[PDB]
DNA sequence: TAGGGAGGGTTTTTAGGGTGGGT
């Protein structure tokens, strides 16, 4: 009851839709034979949704009626890993991934019937997609044209068709948390993500100012800082 | 799968040290192999409970769980500042093991106004062939609330995608940004664009609104 | 398989303390006696468990304690009797599942001169074809694994496969 | 052959495995 127990998940990532994709989830801590071992999938803004399971002692598996017949669920005591293979994928698959073990080992058959879901995993991300990687292009910091005396004064950073998130953002310097706002991504049709970050700002004192943005992109290089100026016409 | 819980309220506001009641229903009996999970944003799941009554190892003993037949209810006796999070429900006596749809309990506060902006798209936008049209809803409570694009007459359906920040860490509320996308073709021939707020914390809604780029 | 973790048989547990109690006991008599097991896997009695150990090596260091104590029990560590078990045989064990439907028991079994058990396997009412026949030789059994060939049985042809760990794909 | 866990997955012939399929 001592070694710490620890799942691993890895072999996410992004995959065509149709396409095939394996993950594995290591196990230490506890001998994997006996237990048994489930997948969950949380799709982003959505609730748990339980996958698939194994128990390697009794050979028995199950799965989710929405993935039954696409996914396999598979365990290698020889490496003490479990894995689940999902062949054609769809958008609706994109989610993150988690692997779990029971809270005792199968020391009945009827075992299943107590204990719960006992340790996780970190989780690994999952993007089914046709699009390819791109960089932000990002847009505005304008304000009202038709603003108020000192009351309170609305900026933006509306940071649009990226793909894959994250896209860690801040405001011009490393940290100006003073009433920021960073909104989750949305999926867009063409397959891209858009997002949007504004911060407070003093209707009255707005001469001296800054606010440029901070738009960062990892895995696509594309750093674009754009300031703030409300417009002529 | 085919055994489904159905979780309620699926929602609920509460005040530190409230007693919180979240019940699920199962659609067939599962005898008692009902487990209880709490998530956090960001984390993995943690287990509370396990056979519908028994606590596990390390959660406190204001998490409590009872059964009366088919329903089966997780509470909380003395709500703490930790326990504020989304809470599932788990049946494991049928065949393939389902979740609930999850009761997310968020802080309890007054009720604050949405203060409503809207704004044009950014010279590129209108260089790019893409017209991203904004309009954002600050530091409001409670998270109801309900947006509206028209064109000029017209409550454009199917062409605007919001999202929702958390409750903020120092005041407990929420913000909005709606945004309406239409080509430039569509969006270079109108006139008088607006968006329209119906939050219970204004009496009478309010309406913000710029004719054309008028800077 | 039956799994690749090394795995003791603990037996002689105060059956009277829960599961997760004579986990943490049993842990502990193996932590004073520097050895870090990895898992304890209480039984459903609780009067036995398996201990699980990260490498053969601490496996047989385990097996050489004495008078260890738990909850006061003097608890006894057993390598299981698989080794007693088909790991040594089935390669003087043969499988000769029925390949076709429900045949007798005493039908004028010929074709086997030297074996202890040809008994089938039945259900309630009607049956398949499961029936291993026992074997007592030495090196692996090969003078009947090769010998059969191909009988008739009742019904349709028959087949000769392997049981155990030795037919395991 | 294809249902349940009182038939059994670490041993005493009921089968053993997971592409035979669901507890
Ligand atoms: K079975
Ligand atoms: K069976």
């Amino acid at each position: 009851e001592i070694s710490e127990v620890q799942l691993v998940e890895s072999g996410g990532g992004l995959v065509q839709p149709g396409g095939s994709l394996r993950l594995s989830c290591a196990a230490s801590g506890f001998n994997i034979y006996y237990y048994s071992i489930h997948w969950v999938r949380q799709a982003p803004g959505k609730g748990l949704e339980w996958v698939a399971s194994i128990s390697p002692s009794y050979g028995y598996t199950s799965y989710a009626d929405s993935v039954k017949g696409r996914f396999t669920i598979s365990a290698d005591t020889s490496k003490n890993t479990a894995y689940l293979q999902m062949n054609s994928l769809r958008a609706e698959d994109t989610a993150v991934y988690y692997c779990a073990r029971w809270s005792r080992w199968a020391y009945s058959y009827w075992s299943y019937k107590s204990y719960g879901m006992d340790y996780w995993g970190q989780g690994t991300l999952v993007t089914v997609s046709s699009a390819s990687t791109k960089g932000p292009s990002v847009f505005p910091l304008a304000p009202s044209s038709k603003s108020t005396s000192g009351g309170t004064a609305a900026l933006g950073c509306l940071v649009k068709d990226y793909f894959p998130e994250p896209v860690t953002v801040s405001w011009n310097s490393g940290a100006l948390t003073s009433g920021v706002h960073t909104f989750p991504a949305v999926l867009q049709s063409s397959g891209l993500y858009s997002l949007s970050s504004v911060v407070t700002v003093p209707s009255s004192s707005l001469g001296t100012q800054t606010y440029i943005c901070n738009v960062n992109h990892k895995p696509s290089n594309t750093k674009v800082d754009k300031k703030v100026e409300p417009k002529s016409c | 799968s085919d055994i489904q819980m159905t979780q309620s309220p699926s929602s609920l506001s509460a005040s530190v040290g409230d007693r919180v009641t979240i019940t699920c229903r199962a659609s067939q009996s599962v005898s008692s192999a009902v487990a209880w999970y709490q998530q956090k944003p960001g984390k993995a799941p943690k287990l509370l409970i396990y056979s519908a009554s028994s606590l596990y190892s390390g959660v406190p003993s204001r998490f409590s769980g009872s059964r009366s037949g088919t329903d089966f209810t997780l509470t909380i006796s003395s709500l703490q500042p930790e326990d504020f999070a989304t809470y599932y429900c788990q049946q494991s006596g049928g065949g393939p093991i389902t979740f609930g749809q999850g009761t997310k309990v968020e802080i309890k506060r007054t009720v604050a106004a949405p203060s409503v902006f809207i704004f044009p798209p950014s010279d590129s936008q209108l260089k790019s062939g893409t017209a991203s049209v904004v309009c954002l809803l600050n530091n409001f409570y409670p998270r109801e609330a309900k947006v509206q694009w028209k064109v000029d007459n017209a409550l454009q359906s199917g062409n605007s995608q919001e999202s929702v920040t958390e409750q903020d860490s120092k005041d407990s509320t929420y913000s909005l940004s709606s945004t309406l996308t239409l080509s430039k073709a569509d969006y270079e021939k109108h006139k008088v664009y607006a968006c329209e707020v119906t939050h219970q914390g204004l009496s009478s809604p309010v309406t913000k609104s710029f004719n054309r780029g008028e800077c | 398989g039956g799994g690749h973790m090394f795995n003791l048989f603990v037996g002689n547990l105060n059956f009277n303390k829960s599961a997760p109690e004579l986990k943490t006991g049993i842990s502990d008599v193996f932590a004073k006696n520097d050895l870090a097991v990895v898992d304890v896997r209480i039984g459903m009695t609780r009067k036995f468990g398996y201990v699980d150990f990260e490498s053969a090596e601490d496996l047989e260091k385990a097996l050489e304690l004495t008078g260890l104590k738990v909850f006061g029990n003097e608890i006894k560590l057993e390598k299981p009797k698989g080794k007693d078990s088909k790991k040594e045989r089935d390669a003087r064990t043969l499988l000769a599942k029925n390949l076709p439907y429900k045949v007798t028991q005493d039908e004028l079994k010929e074709v086997f001169e030297d074996a202890a058990e040809i008994r089938l396997v039945s259900k309630d009412g009607k049956s398949k074809g499961i029936a291993y026949i026992e074997f007592k030789t030495e090196a692996d059994a090969e003078k009947t694994f090769e010998e059969k060939q191909g009988t008739e049985i009742d019904g349709r042809s028959i087949s000769l496969y392997y049981t155990g760990e030795k037919g395991q794909n």
